[PDB]
């Protein structure tokens, strides 16, 4: 608690990301950089938004992945575009 | 890792913690929902991890008292030969008792026509 | 005048009042009237002449199925009906292609009871196709 | 256990919140979806049921078995139910009907028999220990007009025979 | 212990004990589910537990002021012929409220004519 | 309170929290089953939460190098007659960007007007 209201930012590691093949085991959402995107290169800064982005949405379509079969196309558009992401 | 290991047995390795992780995402839905509720790709990844699950156990030589049978030995490359065998799909039609405590792969399918 | 209900198992075809019809029939085709003489038949593959108020003419392809008559709200049931501009000349030119082809590949008898009634769709696409440009 | 333990088990129920919602949604959209079929299926029977007006009710008319009227000692019964769970009390709901209509007719010794679409059925009047003549499971989103016609095939030669004396058909 | 009470008095309370202890854990399951998912004899473990639990009650003559209602004194008798009637389905015909708040078997019976 | 704001506020804020709760409950039904299921009374409630919760925007004076537009200052008076007009129905005509950012009621009118 003390070292996490210290810092400036945290990159949260997860042992169940580490264990399902995600090797850098990063946990986005709840990994958090306050100095964001000025710490940022240009072309990174521009791209990256989209990152951020489709993997929020995937996190919410994850649970839908058991039965996606029967979705929206644009839906399972999203679903698919953040499993590729990932 | 693959320096020491080689890329043969990590990812062996790594396929069988993959498929044990999700095994235990879906034994939750399972438990409430029933697994005819789950996708048929996850009905076949539950099958299989629950066979790799049993087929990790051995019947070792110093417990002979407490099993009342004979203990056994297994070589690393037929270890990596059994776990391959059981990801895909050359022993998807033995049941899961049938790895309960045998010992090699070689003699599952044995305990399988013995069940 | 009179209410004409058509229907399929996939959608209903039409429903409303109508001024006359001529309508297909197992031995040949029949023109209903106001108050007519009550009556069921099956039909062969054919069409339905809609001339509704004002005399305004529509063309409806029947394929197979069985018109009713005994009150004076009639009804037709279709085992395969197509409205008459969902089809096109072109639709029943590739029936003909196809019976055509058909007719020099069936050589029995079964498989020309088969090819029999693949020639009577597309005839009776060939039919309605023409009647349609009126 | 402890509040490790109690903290995993908060998680599972979260894990379970969030799933039992996303087939909510996705079950209405099927409901949605299926109910075009029905809307596209009504009026066809609707006509189908006004076509019968006139064998119901004219001045000259033939003999048929299935329009005349037959003295009663056998009836049957084709029910639909659920190749699936979770829809709650929908299934038995229906059953406890039908059997107070079996157990009416039984009553007085009228026979009776089942004939089933649908998984539950089955294992429901399996369970009860009543009769079953034809079966059908698997119609999944939506039957072929054609794949379900066994439990009629035999329930209209039934009724042909004279091995059944009344049909019916029920259904939520 | 049965020496002591003698076996019917020890074989109801067993029973009593058991139809509530299994009535614990179908809860859990009826808190996330709701009841239409239970078996037909689960239901049935569930409807003869609810009075079971609602003919634990009874009116105390100190109670006479709490409730308002005159309290009653129930032999043992009445209790063990009660809860053996219950358990074996005689009652099964009643409401729940017909056993709430009731002295003995007879004034559930004339509580539930009157719902 | 209304013994502490009076009852033209303590009504405005009530009936602005009632219509929110009530356009948050509307958008599970437009997502579940969408638009068609929505009523004509429930579609103007949604009409009209949408222009509340635009008209909850406002321009800051130390905002103006991100929005490019000067600042505006509302009295609490203007911003309880602009809520309580959008709530009473006039005003229900302009367009829902004409409420957003613009400051007071009498702003989104002349915006309206342009827009």
């Amino acid at each position: 608690t003390n070292v996490i209201s210290i810092t400036d930012g945290q990159i949260f590691l997860e042992t169940n990301l580490f264990n399902a093949g995600i090797r850098p085991a990063v946990n986005p959402g709840i990994s958090v950089s306050r100095v964001g995107g000025a710490a940022q290169t240009k072309i990174m800064k521009k791209l990256s938004g989209g990152i951020r982005t489709a993997l929020a949405q995937y996190r919410e379509l994850a649970a839908f992945s058991q039965f996606a079969s029967d979705l929206d196309d644009a839906t399972r558009k999203q679903l698919d575009h953040g499993q590729k992401v990932t | 890792d693959p320096l020491v290991v080689g890329q043969e047995h990590y990812d062996t390795a790594r396929g069988v913690q993959s498929i044990l992780q999700r095994y235990q995402e879906l034994k939750d839905i399972i438990a409430i929902l029933g697994m005819d509720e789950l996708s048929e790709e996850d009905k076949l990844v539950v099958a299989r991890a629950r066979k790799i699950q049993r087929f990790l156990s051995q019947p070792f030589f110093v417990a002979e008292v407490f099993t009342g049978s004979p203990g056994k030995y297994v070589s690393l490359k037929d270890t990596i030969r059994g776990f391959k065998g059981i990801m895909e799909g050359e022993y998807d039609h033995l049941p899961e008792q049938a790895f309960y405590m045998v010992g090699s792969i070689e003699e599952a399918v044995e305990k399988a026509k013995k069940l | 005048t009179y209410h004409l209900d058509v229907v399929s198992a996939e959608q209903q075809m039409f429903s409303g009042l109508v001024e006359k019809i001529q309508v297909t029939g197992s031995e040949g085709e029949l023109g209903i009237y106001p108050g007519h003489a009550p009556l069921l038949t099956a039909i062969k593959p054919g069409m339905i002449r809609i001339v509704k108020q004002h005399g305004h003419e529509e063309f409806i392809y029947l394929s197979g199925g069985i018109l009713e008559v005994q009150p004076g709200n009639v009804t037709v049931l279709a085992d395969t009906a197509i409205r008459g501009q969902d089809l096109d000349e072109a639709r029943a030119m590739e029936a003909k292609r196809k019976a055509e082809e058909h007719i020099s590949s069936s050589h029995g008898d079964v498989d020309y009871a088969q090819a029999s009634a693949e020639l009577a769709k597309a005839i009776a696409q060939l039919r309605v196709i023409e009647l349609t440009k009126k | 256990a402890g509040a490790k333990d109690i903290r995993s088990k908060i998680a599972s129920v979260q894990n379970t919140q969030k799933i039992t919602k996303a087939m909510e949604m996705v079950a209405a959209s099927k409901m949605r979806k299926s109910q075009d079929r029905m809307a596209a299926s009504r009026p066809y029977a609707e006509t189908m049921r006004k076509v019968i007006g006139h064998l119901a009710h004219g001045n000259l008319e033939y003999k048929h078995p299935y329009l005349e009227d037959r003295d009663v000692k056998r009836v049957g019964y084709l029910v639909v139910s659920t190749d699936r769970g979770l829809a709650g009390g929908l299934n038995i709901n229906l059953f406890k009907k039908l059997l107070a209509e079996m157990k009416t007719w039984t009553d007085k010794g009228v026979q009776a028999d089942l004939a089933m679409i649908g998984s539950k059925g089955v294992s429901f009047f399996n369970s009860v220990g009543g009769n079953v003549v034809a079966q059908v499971t698997g119609m999944g989103d939506n039957p072929s007009l054609s794949e379900l016609i066994g439990p009629v095939k035999v329930m209209l030669q039934a009724y042909d025979e004279g091995r059944l004396d009344k049909l019916y058909i029920v259904s939520n």
